[PDB]
């Protein structure tokens, strides 16, 4: 659900 | 009754409670990288404790070797032996996978155990 863009984040 | 096998509840106590010390058994249900430019690689995995699954789980790299060489794979169980969590300015919570280990390999499951729904966050 959450991003690839943000779940490294 | 394979669902005993798995810490039921163990995903509700570390997104409600902040449990770190928990060590919960869970099962793996898929494992994806994630996209990564110049970098090692990096994998997501969506987890069940056979309530409930989560995606929101990282394998911290270290572990990279575990999924590379196929011994961390979709339907295993493995038990979490220290992991973090991280909240995004967005206030979603990632699960970061620190050390783990498989107590019983994919080809030993076989399935999906049970009927695990997507938590609520």
């Amino acid at each position: 659900e959450i991003p690839d863009e943000l779940i490294i984040e | 009754h394979m669902v005993g096998q798995l810490s039921r509840g163990a995903i509700a106590a570390i997104m409600q409670k902040g449990d770190t010390n928990i060590k919960p058994i869970l099962q793996v249900i898929n494992i994806r990288p994630i996209t990564t430019g110049n970098s090692p690689p990096r994998y997501r995995l969506l987890m069940s404790d056979g309530l409930n699954t989560l995606s929101s789980f990282m394998l911290a790299t270290q572990l990279n070797p575990l999924v590379e060489e196929e011994q961390l794979s979709s339907n295993c169980v493995c038990q979490i032996h220290r992991f973090i969590v991280n909240t995004l300015k967005d206030g979603r919570r990632v699960v970061i996978l620190m050390e783990l280990e498989v107590l019983k390999s994919a080809e030993a499951v076989g399935v999906k155990i049970g009927n695990p729904v997507p938590y609520n966050e």
